[PDB]
């Protein structure tokens, strides 16, 4: 889910902003 | 700030920093 998005690649703090959807 | 990694706590932690002030919630996993 979400761990496979940032834990696999270095996401930008802006990508996490979407994590709060 | 980018160029970092996470998982388990680091995730809910980093996720809690980007949505700390603004937002006003989390996600409610499981």
């Amino acid at each position: 889910g979400i761990v496979e998005q940032c834990c696999t690649s270095i996401c930008s703090l802006y990508q996490l902003e979407n994590y709060c959807n | 700030f980018v160029n970092q990694h996470l998982c388990g706590s680091d995730l809910v932690e980093a996720l809690y920093l980007v949505c700390g002030e603004r937002g006003g919630f989390y996600t409610k996993p499981t």
